[PDB]
């Protein structure tokens, strides 16, 4: 339930500048405290298997390997 | 979170050795069992010991077991890494990755360090036994034994086989052939593969199969009270007969004690030579089947 | 009468290697507490 919507672009700059037109858009990112693409990644690993240790090599096959092959 | 997932993750926990480890652990593990034997052997055979060099002994005994746990733990990931081809073949995955660490146990057992060899290498074979003799001894609910579950899965392969070389599912005297079997033999087993069903299960909406099994033994009332109807016409024959010939009846048949008798045994009773017995025996029987005695009867034949 | 684990190693090395096997580690204790 309710993962931050910012927090799947950080999986995968400027992310204020392209979508500045929704206010809304932008009040959720404001309220979203991850920052990076890694550093996120782990937030939203977390919750996909709860109880593995991530690995710098598993976060980023993480994304891709779900949904994207 | 998941059963499987809380094993996996305390079995890494354990760095995975390299070559020297394993033969230095298999070193200590030993050792510590040869310093077990030899205490034993010696208190037989008297042969006391230095008592220091004793203590150092025993020290061994201890220490071989932590080189024995130390090495089954660096290699459980072996063990779900060969398990996991296995999963659905009607074993559970978590029982195979058991069964297969009783086969990581004996390579433990009976590894030899000064072969050279990797670890992994006859480990290998231990494990991969011990999951397919489980499964054998374990997957079906009737438990076929080993040795006829070994040609079940050789005829199945047989077939497979001829079915690409044919282009058909083979007849039972191809395959009684190809294998060097009995055409009635190779039937006999498909009869052994045939694999049970849930009464459990559901057939068309909410109706379990089970509610349809007839119960055999079953008492059916409309011929157990004819039974009854029938031993009270027979009680009447025997108050016609003499009372020494009903009597003999009786035992012959053991209708009273509901066990049979000999004719030597109906001797003792009446103090008779046995063929005498067998006399009144023939004599009373012609008797029975004569017209009025059994008229009724006909009717009560079935 | 089961097959134990000392039958398995009894059958793979004669009791002249063990007991050497034996000997090298009793020296390796030896040399701890005697040799510092």
């Amino acid at each position: 339930r309710r993962q931050p919507v910012t927090v799947l672009l950080k999986a995968l700059e400027q992310i204020v500048e392209r979508f500045g037109f929704s206010e809304i858009m932008m009040g959720t990112l404001e309220k979203d405290t991850t920052s990076g693409t890694d550093e996120a990644l782990l937030d939203i690993y977390r919750k996909l298997r709860p109880g593995e240790p991530p690995t710098k090599e598993s976060a980023q096959t993480l994304l891709e390997n779900l949904f994207f092959k | 979170a998941d059963s499987v997932r809380a094993y996996l993750k305390q079995i890494g926990k354990v760095a995975l050795l390299n070559a020297e480890e394993e033969v230095e652990l298999a070193k200590r593990i030993e050792a510590g069992l040869y310093a077990t034997q030899k205490l034993a052997e010696l208190a037989e055979k008297g042969e006391k010991l230095p008592v220091q060099q004793r203590r150092d002994m025993q020290w061994i005994c201890r220490d071989g077991d932590r080189a024995k746990n130390h090495l089954l733990e660096a290699n459980l990931r072996l063990v779900v890494s060969l398990a996991k081809r296995y999963t659905g073949r009607g074993m559970a995955f978590l029982d195979l990755i058991q069964e297969g660490n009783l086969g990581l146990i004996r390579a433990v057992e009976k590894f030899d360090y000064t072969k050279g060899y990797k670890f992994s290498t006859y480990a290998t074979w231990w494990i991969r036994q011990a999951i397919t003799r489980a499964m054998a001894d374990q997957a079906r609910t009737i438990r076929i034994p080993v040795h006829m579950v070994e040609v079940i899965n050789k005829l199945g392969r047989i077939q497979r086989e001829l079915l690409q070389d044919l282009g058909r599912e083979p007849t039972p005297e191809e395959l009684a052939k190809e294998m060097d079997i009995t055409p009635e033999k190779v039937l006999e087993i498909q009869q052994y593969a045939r694999e049970p069903i849930s009464l459990d299960q559901t057939i068309e909406g909410d109706s379990q199969l089970g509610d349809f099994i007839e119960d055999s033994e079953a008492v059916v009332a409309v011929d157990a009270v004819s039974f009854t109807l029938l031993q009270d016409q027979l009680q009447s024959v025997l108050e016609t007969l003499s009372e020494r010939e009903a009597g003999v009846v009786r035992l012959r048949f053991g209708l009273t004690d509901g066990q049979p008798r000999t004719l030597d045994e109906i001797g003792q009773v009446y103090g008779v030579t046995r063929e005498r017995i067998r006399q009144i025996e023939s004599k009373t029987m012609s008797k029975l089947r004569h017209p009025s005695r059994s008229q009724v009867l006909r009717d009560y034949l079935d | 009468p089961p097959r134990t684990h000392w039958d398995m190693l009894l059958e793979r090395r004669s009791v002249e290697e063990l007991e050497e096997l034996l000997k090298e580690r009793l020296d390796l204790i030896k040399a701890k507490r005697r040799g510092t």
